[PDB]
């Protein structure tokens, strides 16, 4: 499982501003 | 820099291979080597520049049940790499529908900004129009279909330049376009929109 912090996530919302689901995991299932 | 494809003739056609801050879009049918090239690139990007890589991690968004981690191990092992480390440096997310695909990009962006040590340097989308073409049917739905696809494409270009990553996507019949076709047995030919011939092998894609 590959998780991401709410701080990093809210920065990405600013990036796509002018424009829960399953996320990502490694090819080894983590 | 540029991510090498493993095929010296294909790298020549692309001018040093696929490039960051750009979107390379391959076209063709089942067996032309679109997914085969995508799995190879996911391994290549992990190598240092002398080998044809960028010392980076990869992201694979799958929308057509094409992801095979066994092949990644096969390529990495044959190319002289720890297939256990290669597998750890490939993030994967199966998109279930168009909306999931769009949301996965935010997840990718956030993971990319954190990665900035092996930072993510390649994003693979296979396929790209599958969900869009399977959910929006007819002329009356074409306007919304073209709009969503254009929005996704805009988000993709944004990440490519924002995090200096390379975006490789697949499609069937703004971006750097390539067409793939089958040839002599396992041999495949690539043509830009003049031609290069590569072969699918145990090490992935090569002359
Ligand atoms: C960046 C988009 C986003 N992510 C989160 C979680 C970090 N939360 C928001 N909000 C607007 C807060 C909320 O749920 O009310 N937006």
């Amino acid at each position: 499982k590959l998780n991401v912090s709410c701080e990093a996530l809210q920065k990405a919302c600013k990036l796509f501003s002018d424009i829960a689901f399953s996320g990502f995991s490694t090819a080894s299932g983590k | 820099g540029r991510i090498s494809t493993g095929s010296k003739s294909l790298d020549k056609l692309l001018g040093g291979g696929i490039e960051t801050q750009a979107i390379t879009e391959v076209f063709g049918e089942f067996g032309s080597g679109k997914t085969q090239l995508a799995h190879t690139l996911a391994v290549m990007v992990q190598l240092p520049p002398e080998e044809g890589g960028l010392n980076g991690s990869a992201m694979y968004i799958d929308t057509e049940n094409t992801f095979r981690p066994e092949r990644l191990r096969e390529i990495a092992q044959n190319r002289g790499l720890d297939p256990d480390e290669v597998l750890d440096n490939v993030a994967y997310a199966r998109a279930f529908n168009s909306n999931h695909q769009m949301q996965l990009l935010y997840q990718a962006s956030a993971m990319m900004v954190e990665s900035l040590d092996r930072p993510y340097k390649l994003l693979i989308v296979d396929s790209l129009t599958s969900h869009f073409r399977s959910e929006y049917i007819g002329r009356g739905a074409l306007a919304e279909r073209q709009q969503k696809l254009a929005r996704f494409l805009r988000m993709l270009h944004r990440l490519a330049n924002e995090f200096d990553i390379a975006v490789f996507v697949t499609n069937q019949v703004a971006t750097l376009r390539v067409y793939l076709r089958k040839g002599k047995g396992g041999k495949r030919i690539a043509r830009l929109i003049g031609e290069a011939v590569f072969s699918i092998t145990e090490k992935g894609i090569e002359d």
